[PDB]
DNA sequence: GGGGTTTTGGGG
DNA sequence: GGGGTTTTGGCG
DNA sequence: GGGGTTTTGGGG
């Protein structure tokens, strides 16, 4: 096999050429009729990555793939901007005035996938090393051979592939549109923007919440399974959506079965501008608290730095599973969202008791100082997506006692009955915790089969 | 101001827990609609989403009587005009009814419709499934919140709490998860279902039986 | 022509 | 090919 | 044998 670089194969020879390249670009694989699935992608290389700058405007230059193929899994899932492809007998042709390169799996064609980093995408949200420096993480067909001669333009391509991403935006200005112009668009456009938070909706679908450098927020729903990689704080490229004009309580971006999301590797100097840059918001948060029903979900709580890289388990795994996963035994403690259905005790008043640490009971301070040191008692009955539809509703504990969850809700435990500044700011707290759409982000530590908060407080 | 026609009619539906009677009389007239698809899933639009329209055997004799050249599963890419319809919630299985979510579904029951025949629509953006929108499967959220909330509200009483001792001291004490497990309703099985809507009950037509009415 | 396959020389 | 399925109608 | 493809009947 002959590798030719993007520039110079020929657009005479109509025969089959094969190359290696950068994917910067691309839909995800979508059906077209009852036998068709298409993969369309932006490629580049060494000779062909950038238009004439002078007057280019550092605008990105690049040929396109075509993928064709009679069933989906012939095609390639780019998740990440950045990876590598390598193509086998590939036709080239000039589409309007691009060089646009064709390739029939479902023929003799084939394809395959090469992590730039140094795991794929899959292989890092499960944790895997990879098999080895040459060894593609995708391929078409039963088999991909890959013979010595291939490492050094593997090897190549990578170091170029580095440099390129570090040195220009790659995904320059003129291959998206400002989120606070989306609604001037006349059909579908993409969009570059960092993930502020991933909303688990129910149990196939996210809701992101983005914002880009022109500082507008906006949701979109993420199916779990399509983008599996989606994460907080994340920089991604949207390839295809659309301004949603029927949400009037929030601004919504609709995405189809061809759209697609997509991170960059680890040396994209736009990823990291844009994650400095581009700084959380909670002016959609704070105007909801004011509406008697918000369509906004809105997370009240924040879990200390420490645990920010801690994987969050389900009500469904935390009550139902522990007890029997060999992975989940072997943990005391886990990070989890849910939304408070009700609070025990009824009367805010009786949050906070007092406790004799010698006969480790607890008291009604109604009575006064007579009960010992003064602590959170608090039961939060709780539910999550993964739980949704059952009959249940979950305890989750707030008893602070030994120093767990203590500063929960910003206020220092203090007898109720008396201090109406503490009991005020707890009433309000109460009403928050248990309006729709309010959800909480916890971490829980397990101690004699109950779940006590940790670590975390409100924000709100 | 809502544009979907549908949407602000589904919408308050559920915002009214399910009583046809109290949502917006200004919005119970004629509905246009392009017919999107016919067979096996007739599904029509509003130029934003579309929806499954449930015919009642009634509503299709009458269809095959004022129109006899018309076969209704072949109405594909053509305008209908619904003048007789009702709107109402049902319990169903979202993970084999595509129209629905969360178990719970807004149908339109159809009374009246009239085909006019070869009349082309305007441009519209692509039509989505009504029920896999955002803003409407939170409405749907909301209105489960709400059930979920009246039922636990009653269900739950006398501040059980977990005796602190339990969680204090807890070096030799071990427990089973699951301790922490509370019944959210007096309902029957593992669904909650305790809703204070009344369930809409009308025969309907599937578009199965309509295929063989008109071709066997 | 050339794959994968078995048809192992020949259809459409 | 900057696009529109479905035994897949919550990867497609 | 049958796809896609053009070889349009025949290799290995
Ligand atoms: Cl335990
Ligand atoms: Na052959
Ligand atoms: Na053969
Ligand atoms: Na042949
Ligand atoms: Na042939």
């Amino acid at each position: 096999y002959e590798y030719v670089e993007l520039a110079k194969a020929s657009l005479t020879s109509a025969q089959p050429q094969h190359f290696y390249a950068v994917v910067i670009d691309a839909t995800f694989p979508y059906k077209t009729n009852q036998e068709r699935y298409i993969c369309s992608l932006k490629i580049v290389d060494p000779t062909l990555y950038l238009k004439q700058q002078k007057g280019a405007g550092d605008a990105s230059d690049y040929a396109t793939l075509v993928l064709y193929a009679k069933r989906f899994e012939d095609l390639p899932i780019i998740h990440r901007a950045g990876d590598i492809i390598r193509v086998h007998r590939a036709t080239l042709r000039l589409y309007n005035g691009q060089r646009q390169f064709n390739a029939n799996v479902f023929y003799s064609s084939s394809w395959a996938l090469f992590s730039t980093d140094k795991r794929s995408v899959t292989q890092e949200i499960n944790n895997q090393d990879a098999v080895s420096d040459t060894t593609p993480f995708s391929f078409s067909s039963k088999h991909a051979t890959i013979e010595k001669n291939e490492i050094s333009i593997l090897q190549n391509l990578r170091k170029w592939a580095n440099q390129y991403f570090s040195s220009y935006s790659v995904i320059s200005s003129d291959m998206y549109t400002a989120l606070n112009k989306a609604q001037a668009q006349k059909g579908d456009f993409d969009v570059v923007a960092k993930i502020l938070q991933v909303h688990e909706l129910d149990e196939y679908t996210n809701e992101l919440k983005l914002k880009d450098a022109s500082g507008q927020v906006f949701y979109t729903l993420s199916l779990k399974l399509k983008f599996p990689h989606v994460r907080t704080g994340e920089v991604v490229r949207i390839r295809s959506a659309t301004y949603d004009e029927t949400s009037t309580q929030k601004k919504v971006l609709i995405l189809s079965h061809y759209s697609n999301i997509i991170t960059f590797i680890q040396s994209s100097k736009l990823a990291k501008e844009l994650r400095a840059k581009i700084q959380d918001d909670h002016s959609v948060e704070v105007a909801s608290l004011k509406k008697n029903v918000s369509l906004n979900a809105v997370v009240l709580t924040e879990v200390d730095k420490k645990h920010a890289a801690l994987p969050s388990t389900s009500l469904q795994d935390l009550f139902h599973h522990a007890d029997s996963d060999k992975e989940l035994q072997a943990q005391d403690t886990f990070r989890t969202q849910f939304y408070v259905t009700k609070i025990e005790p009824s009367d805010v008043k009786e949050w906070v008791k007092g406790y004799d640490r010698k006969t480790k009971k607890s008291s009604s301070l109604k009575g006064a100082s007579g009960k010992g040191d003064n602590i959170f008692q608090v039961q939060f009955l709780v539910k999550d997506a993964s739980t949704q539809l059952n009959n249940n509703t979950y305890r989750v504990l707030l008893y602070t006692q030994d120093g767990l969850g203590a500063n929960f809700f910003n206020v220092k435990a203090d007898n109720l009955h008396k201090n109406a500044d503490a009991r005020k700011k707890l009433e309000d707290s109460a009403e928050l915790l248990t309006k729709f759409n309010s959800y909480v982000d916890a971490v829980v530590e397990r101690r004699n089969g109950f779940y006590l908060i940790k670590d975390t407080k409100l924000i709100y | 101001q809502q544009q979907s026609a549908f949407k602000q009619l589904y919408t308050e539906l559920f915002n009214n827990e399910g009583d046809f009677s109290k949502v917006s009389s200004n919005l119970k007239k004629p509905l246009k609609c392009y017919v999107k698809e016919s067979y096996p899933h007739f599904l029509v639009t509003d130029g934003y989403f579309f929806v499954a329209p449930y015919f009642t055997k009634e509503a299709v004799n009458e269809f095959h009587a004022k129109f006899p050249n018309v076969n209704i599963v072949d109405l594909t890419d053509k305008v209908i005009v619904i003048n007789n319809w009702s709107l109402e919630l049902r319990r169903v299985n979202s993970a084999e009814v595509f129209t629905s979510y969360a178990n719970l579904e807004a149908r339109l029951i159809v009374h009246s419709f009239k085909p006019n025949l070869q009349e082309r629509l305007n441009p519209t953006r692509y039509p989505v499934n009504l029920f896999r929108d955002d803003e409407f499967k939170t409405t749907i959220q909301h209105f489960r919140h709400t059930a979920l909330q009246a039922a636990i509200n009653k269900t739950v009483k006398g501040d059980n709490l977990v005796d602190i001792s339990k969680v204090a001291d807890a070096a030799g004490k071990k427990g089973k998860v699951d301790a922490g497990i509370v019944k959210a309703s007096a309902s029957k099985g593992d669904e909650f279902s305790d809703f204070s809507f009344k369930e809409g009950n009308t025969a309907t037509l599937k578009i199965a039986d309509i295929f063989v009415q008109e071709k066997g």
